[PDB]
RNA sequence: GGGGGACCCUGAGUACCGUCGGUUGGAUAUCCGGCGGGAAGCUGGGAGGCAUCGGCUCCCAACCCUAAAUACGUCCCGAG
RNA sequence: GGUUGCACCGUCCGUCUUGAAACACGGGGCAGGGAGUUCGCGGCCGUGGCGAGGUUAAGGGGGUUAAGCCCCGUAGCCGC
RNA sequence: CAGUUCGCUCCCGUGACCCCGGGCUAGGGGUGAAAGGCCAAUCGAGGCCGGAGAUAGCUGGUUCCCGCCGAAUCAUCCCGCAGGAUGGCCUCCCCGGAGGUAGGCGGUGGGGUAGAGCACUGAUUGGAGGUGCAGGGGGCGAAAGCCCCCGGCCUCCUGUCAAACUCCGAACCCACCGCCGCCGUAGAUGGGGGGAGUAGGGUGGCGGUGUAAGCCGUCCACCGAGAGGGGAACAACCCAG
RNA sequence: CACAGGUCCCAGCUAGCCCGAAAGGGUUUGUACUGGGGCCGACGCCUGCCCAGUGCCGGUAUGUGAAGCCCGGGUACAACCGGGUGAAGCACCGGUAAACGGCGGGGGUAACUAUAACCCUCUUAAGGUAGCGAAAUUCCUUGUCGGUUAAAUGCCGACCU
RNA sequence: AGGCGUCGAAGCCCGGCCUCCGGGUCGGGUGGAGCCGUCCAUGAGACACCGCCCACUCCCCGCUGUGUGGCUAACCCCCGAAAGGGGGGACAGCGGUAGGUGGGCAGUUUGGCUGGGGCGGCACGCCUCCGAAAAGGUAUCGGAGGCGCCCUAAGGUCGGCUCAGGCGGGUCAGGAAUCCGCCGUAGAGUGCAAGGGCAAAAGCCGGCCUGACUGGACCCGUAACAGAGGCGGGUCCAGCCCCGAAAGGGUGGCCUAGCGAACCCCUGUGCCUCCCCGGUGGGGGCCAGGGAUGACAGAAAAGCUACCCUGGGGAUAACAGAGUCGUCUCGGGCGAGAGCCCAUAUCGACCCCGAGGCUUGCUACCUCGCUGUCGGCUCUUCCCAUCCUGGCCCUGCAGCAGGGGCCAAGGGUGGGGGUGUUCACCCAUUAAAGGGGAACGUGAGCUGGGUUUAGACCGUCGUGAGACAGGUCGGAUGCUA
């Protein structure tokens, strides 16, 4: 027979490739080394809207 | 059907009318070191398909009889005609 | 260039065994490869179409090179 | 010999089919092309050689413009 | 005009909207608001070269002339039924030597069809006679039984039958003998070898089946494979090869 | 067909699902208000019974269960024969129907001689509950009754065989 | 048949423990010379001694694996350019092998006969009777039936007897229990279908036995004529045997059914053989018996296609033609019976003889390298078995009307409702509102409502793909004569 959906995705065309340039960047924490035995400060600039998260991003 | 256990019958071996004793031949499987199954375990192995026949459910409602008659003087069992086929064998002493 | 020795050397995950796939006429007795195991090494080792024991015969792997007789004709001479 | 007149007869061609003029299939005309070939093995026959024997294959020698021609070649095969 | 176009009519026309340039997804794969839709006029698995001159028991075709002989569609087996094999039937060559038999006459044997018949088996109308025979209706009961209709069985008379009946029984056919006839030493009967084709038959009489047409066998006479003369033409009918 | 809305299933991330010969990879610059897999299809009122069958999920004391391993026999060694252990899977047990599907049949019964059954008794796992009904589903069929026409194999309303 | 004893014991007192707490043992002391059995009983005798053990159980050590808990150093995952750190951890992953699950993905099969195919059935392997036509042979989805077993006796042989049914007689006893006479050609039995054969037997009752055997030859049938693997049968030679006095008979059932290749395997039995030779384990070969293919002269084997494709077939179905007329339409013969009497004004039972080809069916003769379907519209033509119109006859014909029949085909035979409808039903008119043929007239004239592709919904059936002479919406009509 004919593929699946799912059987398909798995192939990594364009129709199912996620678009990750329209977005804002992943969002991890700063390396360990700084943030274990040391504690930084840090401001807030500016909030705004992911278009994938689901969630606000904050600089 | 009723069948004696012993019949004196002529003995191939010792030339004239004995007592037999009359026995069944009992089946056995496939000895592993028969030339047949030699070849039949060579093929086997591999990749493809099933290479004989399977056949399935084939058998004669009543199969003949082989019976095998030994002497009691010699020891040596024979053979006897042409087998029958019954579905009751009782041996019946005498 | 020949006779003696009592001392030394002669190729290892190799030969080979079990198992699996392929290949072969190779049939329990072809060859290649994978997996587990794996020697003697000159007071030595291998082969003789199942396996082993004894006799007899032949040979010395696991390193390398080697012209001529052979295949073809993008081409040439010659012939039908 | 060309054409035509009269008397009588005559429903085209190839094909499958029991049966074709067929309301069964293939048929506008002309010219060229077009369909039991080659090898291996086996059975037969027509003819010819030798004959309890027959025959050479690969190849070799002589001669030649040449692959023709001449001679050898007992391996092998069949028969006994 | 066009290997999908033209006119009128019609629907959407701020949105899941329409269109250009640059890119990615490729064949058991892509893509699909899912129609097996679309993937360069090709999609229930694209196109191009190669395997490849694929294979078929199925369709079509198969090229000069005259001479001689000249069939068959039926028995057995096959996943056999549009196809094959072994036989039967045709043709060509050879050996081997003295007989052979399609027709007829007589004889020695075999048969159970047509017809006929009831002696077996099984049916079939009525009348007479004899039987309690474990029938059944009733009269007739302390029980033991008898008095009649009716059912059955047997014999006779009377009127009818049989593919799966026969006490009988042809025409006719078959085997063998003797003879006539015919063929054969210009080599038959018979034997060995080479090559086939034939495995759909039709009409005509007979038999089973069927309302009939027809279906299935049998007879080998004619067409198939056959001219000429006729039945108006006609496959089979008549004369005639 | 899609759709918004409803509900069900798998997954705590070295996950779940998927493409590959492997290496690596899509979902993934993602993290349960998420990713993936089915079905129904705005909205209003509702979604009844059944786990025996098939499927799936959990357990598995016990039976079976291949190789390997162990023991006895055989072979101056093997091939070979008989036993013991033996995972998964089956057998067995339990949950599961907005999982595939199923939701009949008889014996009957109350103010006639009226039909039907409030109600009892067997039958398989249980016997179709609210609704709707000659329906785009009804063979008899142009069912029967009423409206529409002078005339109705039509359309509409009703009965439920 | 005796054993121990200062090579130290009873008989009391404490304690641990196994434990059927039966009751056996054990570390300690008072203890200072004796205690069991040989005896018997017990299916089997000694806690008299000496042996290897039998079943449950404990433990010291070496090895072996299974499970649990932990560790890091292999291996893996993370941050980082790296150095270095963190998480997991002998698991995972990877390589080899073994079992299961596995339409996710492939290659295939899914037979034939057939008054077309499908369902059905087996005429698909055998036996008897008829078909069958008096030698032999002879087919159909021809007619009436059986077989796929059974029997150490229902087999071999020897002797003796004669059956079914009936009549007469006899206690229980009756139709039927067991008995005595007569008749009795088989009307009984012979294992089972049918046919054939059997009376001092092939039947019934008994005695003995296992020829239902071994090594072979030839011949007939399946399969005539006329070819054959396999199989069945018949006539014999030899060996060893059974019955019988003897002749004679016995190679299964009185004859005709009851069954099956290659390869492979099992069993018996004696031999030959395995690569230079010999021994051993094992294998190979010859002969005999056995395991099966019922599609029965022998594949291992499920479906849909309406998305379908290819090669063919009029060897073969649907529409149309052709043959036939069971069926259909129409007509006739007799006259029971009904008609107040009266068969025939009218009807015409039961039965019998016909016409047409206007309904349906049957056959498979022409057409599958295409003869384009039903209905409707348009248009032409023909038959009479006459609906109206013209002319008549009988009447249970008073008139007006009716019923039946005859001659007659020039003319007419219309309009509407539901339904695709032909048809049938209904409405209002009308003289009447007749039936039929022409490729079921007419698509190189038209329309396309139904039938009959490709899309989709509902009911039922199927596990599913899917199907339905069950409904429903949509769905192309080419032309220069
Ligand atoms: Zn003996």
């Amino acid at each position: 027979g004919k593929s699946l959906i799912q059987q398909r995705r798995g192939k990594g065309s364009p129709t199912f490739k996620s678009p990750s340039h329209r977005f804002r960047g992943a969002v991890k924490y700063i390396p360990l080394n700084y943030t274990q035995e040391k504690t930084l400060r840090g401001v807030v600039e500016e909030i705004m809207h992911d278009p994938g998260r689901t969630a606000p991003v904050a600089r | 059907m009723k069948y004696p256990k012993q019949i004196r019958t002529y003995c191939p071996f010792c030339k004239k009318h004995t007592i037999h004793k009359v026995e069944r031949v009992k089946k056995r499987p496939r000895s592993e070191l028969s030339a047949g199954q030699r070849r039949f375990r060579r093929i086997l192995k591999g990749y493809g398909g099933f290479p004989r026949p399977k056949p399935e459910g084939r058998e004669k409602p009543v199969k003949k009889l082989d019976l095998r008659f030994r002497c009691t003087e010699c020891g040596k069992a024979h053979t006897r005609g042409r087998g029958f086929r019954v579905k009751k064998f009782e041996l019946v002493e005498g």
